[PDB]
């Protein structure tokens, strides 16, 4: 009913990080997880999720960077975020809703974790 | 208003309803989400499990009458049943107890469903006026501990795992046992004939013993639907040819097809209207989240308040027909909810299945409450058994038809899963319609036989 979410941070474009959504009392396994995010001055907008028995479901811009997947022992959903961009940033939620379905909008899901902010800068080194 | 022993078979039917409700609620979920089924296999073995649930009552009547008296029966029945949820409890840690202990409740409803009624018959001289209104407070009970289980028991199975709400079926069941133990002495002049004379303890083996060859036939018919199939199929060809040979038996005939529909209808609320809550409704309604397999809980909820307003407000045929056209317009209800008043995220209001629940709640009231009383003003043993029989049979039927409902686990998008609620609930209430008008056509004709 309380999503924790974990793993946020600033990172450079190219480079690699890991979100991670843990629930308190319900089991976990009986949700499907969907990770929303937030840019500034946009909506919420789906990213990706897995449904209670191992279906996935991504946005198109992120098909081939993003991976979503669930560790039923530890009770925890986890993102993994490659290949990241500048348009990435946002402050991303992990949702939880009963069942099967991954729903593209916010309203389709009841709890909510508090958010995570991912930055992803354009530095690269010096040549 | 009622005797005093109104109140201990009002507790005992209400726990031992609990216990049933708590696992029929969450079953299907737990064949899925536990067992690994897909969602056709849970809906067929969860039909298995209901026709033997319903089909086996017949024998528990029996067992009351002649064999160890209405009380003993309750005892015995609670017993079981008890041990049929520790059993699916216990299932968790060896789940291939899990049909054995599903077969356990399956009998041990068998030696109880039957028997409270008759009990509280007997608790009022022979045409006591009180009769009528006990009898729907009885119905109330059934209702009110449905109405808690359905609503508590998935909550409890996603926050504390499924041994413990099996369990808690169990301690239903016990509680049931503890208040009927309690409660004994306001029953000691109340019984069928066997209750009376010392126990027969030839006649308590031969139940037991016929209980675990049961009891093992259940497991099996459950794990292998496929064959449950022929065995009913040709039971039932076998019993219409033998009925065909033995004119107010014709219209306990087309009584009982009718109600064949009517079940093959009540069965879908565990199953396909299930998922279809899971997949396609929202799960908040006036602001409160819910677990969306509580959904089931509208049901019991519309009884528990319309059997009173009912009971304050023709006759057989006719309120048969009235029922069937009731499920018509609860089925024609989902599928227009899901093809024109559905979100761009493809999921529905809860107050569409709120109205679905509602309409096939107040079918439930005109036909099953109102049935085998008035097939019993139109009749013998015979007829009983053909009824649990075609009844048993219809959930069958139902929990296959629920099938074509069945998502595929990889499935994400509401979206995808909403045109097949939507076809297959409205071919459904277009041929429940159907049915229910040619109901209508025959209700003088069958009224004619009545007289
Ligand atoms: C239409 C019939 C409604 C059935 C009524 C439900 C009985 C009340 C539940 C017990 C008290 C509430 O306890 C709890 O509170 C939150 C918000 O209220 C609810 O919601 C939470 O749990 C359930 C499953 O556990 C999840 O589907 C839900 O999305 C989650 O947000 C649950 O219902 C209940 O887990
Ligand atoms: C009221 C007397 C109690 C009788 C209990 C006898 C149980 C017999 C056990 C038979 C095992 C199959
Ligand atoms: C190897 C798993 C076998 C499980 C059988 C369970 C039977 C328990 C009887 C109470
Ligand atoms: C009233 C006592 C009934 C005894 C039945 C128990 C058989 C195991
Ligand atoms: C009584 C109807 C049986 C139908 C099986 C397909």
């Amino acid at each position: 009913v309380q999503l924790v979410e974990s793993g946020g941070g600033l990172v450079q474009a190219g480079g690699s990080l890991r979100l991670s959504c843990a629930a308190s009392g319900p089991t976990l396994s009986n949700y499907a997880v969907g990770w929303f995010r937030q840019a500034p001055g946009k909506e919420r907008e789906f990213v990706a999720g897995i449904n209670w028995s191992s279906g996935l479901r991504y946005k198109d811009v992120v098909k081939g960077r993003f991976t979503v997947s669930r560790d039923n022992v530890k009770d925890t959903v986890y993102l993994q975020m490659n290949s990241l961009k500048p348009e990435d940033t946002a402050v991303y939620y992990c949702a939880a809703r009963f069942g099967g379905m991954l729903p593209l909008q916010p309203s389709g899901y009841a709890n909510w974790g508090q958010g995570t902010q991912v930055t992803v800068s354009s530095h690269h080194h010096h040549h | 208003q009622q005797p005093r022993p109104f109140f201990m078979i009002f507790f005992v039917e209400l726990w031992e309803r609990f216990g049933y409700y708590g696992v029929q609620g969450v079953l299907a979920v737990f064949f899925v989400k536990q067992l690994g089924f897909s969602q056709e296999q849970a809906f067929v073995t969860f039909g298995a499990f209901a026709a033997l649930v319903y089909g086996l009552i017949s024998i528990g009547g029996y067992v009351g009458d002649h064999l160890l008296g209405t009380k003993r029966t309750i005892v015995l029945g609670a017993l079981v049943l008890a041990i049929g949820y520790f059993m699916t409890g216990m299932s968790l840690l060896k789940p291939d107890l899990i049909f054995i202990a599903l077969g356990t409740i399956a009998v041990g409803n068998g030696l109880f469903k039957a028997n409270p009624a008759s009990l509280l018959s007997k608790c009022y001289p022979p045409k006591d006026p009180r009769l009528d209104g006990a009898f729907t407070l009885f119905y109330m009970s059934i209702n009110i501990g449905s109405l808690i289980a359905l609503s508590l028991a998935p909550v409890i199975a996603d926050r504390f795992g499924y041994s413990v709400t099996y369990n808690l079926c169990g301690a239903g069941l016990i509680i049931a046992l503890l208040v009927y133990i309690a409660c004994r002495g306001m029953v000691k002049d109340i019984g069928s004939e066997p209750d009376f004379r010392p126990m027969s303890f030839s006649k308590l083996l031969y139940v037991l013993l016929g209980s675990v060859v049961m009891i093992f036939v259940c497991a099996w018919l459950m794990h292998n639907v496929e064959v449950a199939n022929l065995v009913l199929i040709v039971l039932s060809i076998v019993v219409t040819i033998i009925f065909f040979r033995q004119n107010k038996m014709f219209v306990a005939f087309v009584l009982m097809l009718e109600a064949v529909v009517f079940y093959i209808l009540y069965a879908q609320m565990p199953t396909s209207l299930n998922f279809f809550a899971i997949n396609n409704v929202h799960h908040e309604i006036l602001g409160f989240s819910i677990n969306p397999v509580s959904f089931q809980a509208l049901n019991p909820f519309w009884v528990v308040l319309a059997s009173p307003i009912l009971a304050g407000i023709l006759s057989m045929p006719m309120k048969f027909t009235l029922g069937m056209f009731m499920c018509s317009l609860g089925f024609l209800t989902a599928a227009a909810a899901g093809m024109w008043f559905a979100d761009a995220q493809g999921l529905t209001s809860p107050w569409f299945i709120v109205l679905v629940y509602l309409f096939q709640s107040l079918g439930e009231l005109f036909i099953s409450a109102l049935g085998l009383a008035m097939i019993a003003a139109l009749v013998m043993g015979f007829i009983l058994g053909m009824w649990f029989l075609t009844q048993a049979a219809a959930f069958l039927l139902g929990g296959y038809v629920a099938t074509f409902t069945a998502v595929p686990d990889n499935i994400t998008d509401p979206l995808e899963t909403l045109p097949v609620y939507t076809n297959v609930f409205g071919k459904i209430g277009l041929v429940t319609l159907g049915v229910a008008v040619v109901m209508l056509l025959m209700v003088p004709w069958l009224k004619r036989m009545i007289a």
